[PDB]
């Protein structure tokens, strides 16, 4: 009856055990929202998209700062400020990436709403397993848990890197030391 | 009552709460306002029966006591030295460290973190108002485990509330006096 | 934006225009504004009357404030 | 509570009992006016009405007439007084013709009872009908009312002229 | 000290000196008339005191903003007209007092419409009475302060003579 994460709180009604990373940590009861097209399905899809985006962004920042930029690309070690140097010399790359992300996000929203309507697609599912790393069950749950935990950690990390780069105008590991 | 004998009792200080002696001359434990509405302004839930002002006051008193105990520990620590093993914390007492650290962008971080914890535990308070069995000040935080043996739990309860009252008054004195036992006005 | 968080729509929060109107009675006005909510939610013509009157008054106020305090450069 | 109700418990009259039509202030104020004050003969009502009306009528004529004067002038006062008196004469002519064409009665509050009791099988509108039971609603009553209005108008206009002269001279 | 209107929460049926415990209905009606007249006059007096202090458009300015000083500056022929108007008003009130069903302070004749009074009507009458009492105390304080100090309300407050 009590949430596993917060023993002083009752179990959130909509979070039983199903989703990976579920420990009952919903103090504000946001999982019970059923308005403005927002429900547990939409919240989970948003959480998974945030997890994946944060993982990609943190990996990119760390890669560029440690191993350096790719040939022909600007340096500076400040990832929040090197973006304007890339846009100053290769605006077409940024524009094409933005257009591609826009199209993919329109497709993602359509897929989310459709799967919410005629329930056949789990939240965050895009059938993207080209290498077959999660075919069999009893490993899919473990992979989902790993992805969720890594994505939450990378969300926090990427938000921290964004704020550090905006404020200190220095590199992430530069702030570290 | 057991204190201020010429006043019988407020009305609600029956004894169901720990550390109860009956001291409430102004009868503050009888206000009909459910202070959970200071958090959730509307009834919101149809199951929100309501929270008595006495239980809200007990939660507030326990929280105040814990805050004051930690506060006097910190203020006494910075009077006798004991700076964090990092730069930018040199010596600037306690009457001036607050402002200089509010300037240096980390008191805001402390505000954010404390507010996050306060929001979670206030959601706990709101669930208590909704009608959860959780008692005031009970966050089920017993990691080391010195909370079993119900007699020990009750003794530690009364101990915590009495120590919190003492620490509230002691912090009031320390901040008003600008410390006399370990520093000067 | 602040004024937009006034009327109850889908949560237990905000005002009901029916309850506001029905509470505004008086000794000189009998039942007061009781039934006005039903009038303005079942008749497009009443809404058009109110909106058009206030809209024309707003247009005249705009006309006054325009020349009174010229809001455009070199106008 | 409701402060507007049908007049005299009749929901079909073209009237309402508002806090202005049937308020105690309205009752007393209209009952102290000469037109409705009890115990006044029609001549007395006319005299008081004429006095008040000439008194306030000389004002606009003297102040804004064709012969004004920012200082006090006897000619301006005489012009205003004559204009007020002639206006009172015109009003008295109107009263006289109105009373001539309106009523045919010499003693009211009785003829109505006589025709409600002893039958009124005549040309009507004199025996029967008869609107209003006041003494002002007779040929004799209205004639004395007009006479009083005219005399009181003259007297009040003269009094107001004297007061205006005194105020302009000694103040 | 009866079922009369005017009993509020802080002191219900406030007759500590027992003026009403022995008086008959006529004396109590007289007391209510006096209280209501004093309250209305005092509300007018307080509002006039303040407004005159910070606004005196009439008489082409002049008429010093301090009350109890403009009292001796009005042309004294405008005083006569105000006196006569108040007198005519109170003559009309006297005429009202003999109308059937008259109530002590009721010069609007609300007894004509208000039979079986509600709680809102009683509450509004009590509101008028309490505002009148507060204005009586306020105008007494205003006059006394202006007499002893010589400064008006917003002048004494502004300087800080408190
Ligand atoms: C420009 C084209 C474009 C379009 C049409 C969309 C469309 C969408 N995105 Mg999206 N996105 C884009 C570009 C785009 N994206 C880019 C370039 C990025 C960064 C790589 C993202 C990152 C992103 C994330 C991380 C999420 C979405 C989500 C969504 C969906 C919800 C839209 C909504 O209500 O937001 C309303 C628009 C807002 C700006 C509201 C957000 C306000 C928050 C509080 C800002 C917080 C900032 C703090 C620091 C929708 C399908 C969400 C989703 O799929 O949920 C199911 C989601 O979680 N997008
Ligand atoms: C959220 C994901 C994300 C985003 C928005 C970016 C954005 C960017 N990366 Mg990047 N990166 C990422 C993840 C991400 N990266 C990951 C996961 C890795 C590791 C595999 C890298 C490794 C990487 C390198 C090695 C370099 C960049 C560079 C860049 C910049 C120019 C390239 C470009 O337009 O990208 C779109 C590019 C393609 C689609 C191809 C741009 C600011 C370049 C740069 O200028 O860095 C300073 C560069 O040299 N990235
Ligand atoms: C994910 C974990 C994580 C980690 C390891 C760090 C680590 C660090 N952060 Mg940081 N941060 C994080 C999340 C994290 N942050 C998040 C989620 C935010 C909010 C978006 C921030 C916002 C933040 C700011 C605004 C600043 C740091 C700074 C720092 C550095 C100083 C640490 C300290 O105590 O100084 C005290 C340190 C390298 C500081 C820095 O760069 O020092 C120069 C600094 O100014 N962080
Ligand atoms: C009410 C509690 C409280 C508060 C507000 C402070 C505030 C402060 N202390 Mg401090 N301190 C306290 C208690 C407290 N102390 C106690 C009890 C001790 C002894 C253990 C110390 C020991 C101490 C040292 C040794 C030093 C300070 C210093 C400082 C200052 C720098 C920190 C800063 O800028 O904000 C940072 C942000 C915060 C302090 C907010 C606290 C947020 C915490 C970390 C969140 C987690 C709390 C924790 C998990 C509670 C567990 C309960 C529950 C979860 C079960 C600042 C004025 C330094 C200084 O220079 O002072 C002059 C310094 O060197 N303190
Ligand atoms: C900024 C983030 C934040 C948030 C959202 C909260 C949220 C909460 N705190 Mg809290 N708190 C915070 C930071 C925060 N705290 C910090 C940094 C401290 C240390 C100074 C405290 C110390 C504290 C105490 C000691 C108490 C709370 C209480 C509360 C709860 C009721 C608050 C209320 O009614 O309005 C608060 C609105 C106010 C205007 C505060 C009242 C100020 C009084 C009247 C004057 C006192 C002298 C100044 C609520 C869960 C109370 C609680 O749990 O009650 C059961 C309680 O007793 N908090
Ligand atoms: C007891 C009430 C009272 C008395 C005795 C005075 C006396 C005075 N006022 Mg005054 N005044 C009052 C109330 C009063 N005021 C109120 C309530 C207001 C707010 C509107 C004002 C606003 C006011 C201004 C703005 C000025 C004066 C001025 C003056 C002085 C010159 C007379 C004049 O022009 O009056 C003018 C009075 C008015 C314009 C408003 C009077 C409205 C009355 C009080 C309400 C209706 C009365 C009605 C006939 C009787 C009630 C009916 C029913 C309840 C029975 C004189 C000392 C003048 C002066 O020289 O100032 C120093 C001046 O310029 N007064
Ligand atoms: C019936 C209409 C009427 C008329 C014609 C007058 C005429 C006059 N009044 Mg007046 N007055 C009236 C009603 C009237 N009053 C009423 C109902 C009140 C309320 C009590 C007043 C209160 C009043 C005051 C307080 C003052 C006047 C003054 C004046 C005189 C100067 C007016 C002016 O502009 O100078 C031409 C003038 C003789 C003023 C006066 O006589 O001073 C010289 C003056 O101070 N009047
Ligand atoms: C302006 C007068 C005013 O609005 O006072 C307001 C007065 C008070 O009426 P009520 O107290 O009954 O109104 C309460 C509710 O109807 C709120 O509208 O309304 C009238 O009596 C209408 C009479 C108009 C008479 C025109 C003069
Ligand atoms: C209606 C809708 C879409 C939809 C739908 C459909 C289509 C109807 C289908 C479904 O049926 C429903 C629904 C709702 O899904 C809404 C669209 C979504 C919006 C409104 C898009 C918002 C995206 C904004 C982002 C993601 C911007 C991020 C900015 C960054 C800045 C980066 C910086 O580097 C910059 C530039 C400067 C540097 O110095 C530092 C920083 C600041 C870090 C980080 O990235
Ligand atoms: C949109 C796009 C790029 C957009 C870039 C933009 C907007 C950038 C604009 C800017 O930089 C400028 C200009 C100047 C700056 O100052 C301003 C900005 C704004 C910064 C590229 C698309 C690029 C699109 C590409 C490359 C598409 C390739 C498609 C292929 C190969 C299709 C193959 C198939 O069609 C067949 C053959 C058979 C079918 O049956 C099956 C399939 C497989 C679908
Ligand atoms: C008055 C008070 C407590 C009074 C208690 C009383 C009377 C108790 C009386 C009783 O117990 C007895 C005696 C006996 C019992 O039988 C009866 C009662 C009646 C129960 C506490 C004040 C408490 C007052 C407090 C705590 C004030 C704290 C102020 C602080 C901390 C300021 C912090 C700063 O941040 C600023 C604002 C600015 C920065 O630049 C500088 C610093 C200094 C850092």
């Amino acid at each position: 009856e009590r949430s596993k994460s917060l023993p002083f709180l009752m179990k959130p009604k909509n979070l039983d055990g199903s989703m990976a990373g579920d420990v009952g940590f919903d103090p504000l009861g946001l999982s019970e929202i059923n308005d403005v097209g927002v429900d547990l399905y939409w919240l989970r899809e948003a959480e998974l998209k945030h997890c994946r985006l944060g993982m990609m962004a943190a990996a990119g920042i760390l890669f560029v700062e440690i191993l350096g930029p790719a040939p022909g690309f600007p340096a500076g070690k400040s990832q929040m400020d090197v973006f304007w140097k890339v846009y100053a010399e290769k605006p077409s790359l940024i524009g094409a990436s933005l257009a591609a992300i826009a199209i993919l996000e329109v497709i993602s929203g359509v897929a989310t709403t459709q799967g919410r309507q005629n329930g056949d697609r789990a939240p965050g599912d895009y059938n993207f397993d080209p290498l077959g790393f999660g075919k069999d069950p009893a490993k899919f749950k473990d992979l989902q848990l790993k992805e969720v935990k890594n994505g939450r950690l990378a969300m926090i990390a990427a938000a921290g890197m964004i704020l550090q780069g905006v404020s200190t105008h220095q590199g992430a590991l530069e702030n570290l030391s | 009552s057991k204190a201020v004998p010429f006043l019988e009792a407020p009305k609600a200080l029956d004894g169901s709460l720990p550390a109860d002696v009956g001291f409430d001359p102004l009868g503050l434990s009888d206000i009909g306002f459910d202070f959970t509405y200071l958090m959730v302004p509307t009834k919101w839930d149809e199951s929100r029966t309501g929270l008595s002002a006495l239980k809200w006051f007990r939660e507030a008193e326990i929280k105040h006591g814990r805050f004051a105990m930690l506060a006097v520990l910190g203020w006494v620590a910075v009077d006798m030295g004991l700076r964090l093993p990092v730069a930018k914390y040199a010596g600037y007492n306690a009457v001036q460290a607050h402002d200089v650290f509010v300037k240096s962008g980390d008191m805001t971080v402390g505000l954010l973190a404390i507010g996050f914890l306060e929001v979670v535990m206030g959601a706990a308070i709101y669930e208590m108002s909704k009608g959860s069995d959780r008692a005031a000040g009970e966050f089920s935080f017993d990691p080391l485990g010195l909370g079993k043996d119900p007699s020990k739990y009750a003794r530690y309860q009364v101990s915590e509330i009495k120590n919190g009252r003492l620490a509230m008054l002691a912090f009031g004195g320390i901040a008003t006096q600008a410390v006399l036992t370990n520093s000067g006005f | 934006i602040v004024a937009g968080h006034m009327y109850k729509t889908n949560w237990f929060l905000g005002h009901s225009i029916k309850t506001i109107l029905e509470a505004h009675k008086g000794p000189f006005t009998g039942e007061g504004h009781k039934g006005l909510y039903e009038v303005l939610t079942t008749s497009w013509h009443a809404q058009l009357a109110i909106n058009l009157a206030l809209f024309g008054s707003l247009s005249i106020i705009v006309a006054h404030h325009m020349y009174a305090m010229p809001p455009y450069p070199y106008i | 509570v409701s402060f507007i109700k049908p007049y005299r418990q009749d929901p079909f009259v073209g009237h309402l009992a508002t806090p202005i039509t049937t308020s105690a202030f309205t009752r007393a104020y209209l009952k102290v006016l000469p037109a409705y004050r009890p115990g006044l003969t029609p001549l007395s009502r006319g005299a008081e009405i004429g006095f008040t009306h000439g008194y306030f009528l000389i004002g606009p004529f003297y102040t804004y007439g064709p012969l004004r004067s920012v200082e006090f002038s006897l000619t301006s006062l005489a012009a205003g007084l004559l204009a007020a008196i002639t206006l009172l004469l015109i009003l008295t002519v109107g009263l006289s013709i109105y009373g001539q064409v309106t009523y045919d009665v010499y003693d009211n509050a009785l003829i109505v009872k006589l025709v409600r009791q002893m039958v009124g099988s005549e040309r009507t509108q004199d025996l029967p009908q008869i609107k209003g039971t006041s003494e002002l609603d007779t040929v004799l009553g209205w004639q004395k009312f007009s006479e009083g209005f005219f005399s009181g108008g003259l007297i009040g206009s003269i009094v107001a002229a004297v007061g205006i002269a005194l105020y302009s001279t000694y103040l | 000290l009866d079922g009369m209107i005017g009993s509020s929460a802080p002191f219900k049926n406030f007759d500590p000196l027992g003026f009403a415990a022995k008086a008959d209905q006529k004396t109590l009606n007289k007391y209510r008339e006096s209280e209501l007249k004093h309250g209305r006059v005092a509300m007018l007096a307080v509002l006039g005191w303040i407004v005159q202090e910070f606004w005196h458009p009439l008489y082409d300015g002049k008429l010093s903003s301090n009350p109890l000083k403009a009292l001796t500056e009005v042309p004294l022929i405008g005083w006569a007209q105000i006196f006569v108007a108040i007198n005519v008003i109170e003559y009309l009130q006297n005429k009202i007092k003999e109308l059937p069903g008259y109530r002590p302070g009721d010069y609007l004749g609300t007894w004509e419409w208000v039979e079986q009074s509600d709680e809102g009507w009683d509450s509004y009458q009590t509101k008028e009475l309490n505002n009148g009492r507060l204005a009586m105390v306020a105008i007494a304080g205003l006059i006394v302060q202006d007499l002893i100090t010589g400064q008006a309300a917003l002048e004494q407050i502004t300087a800080g003579n408190t």
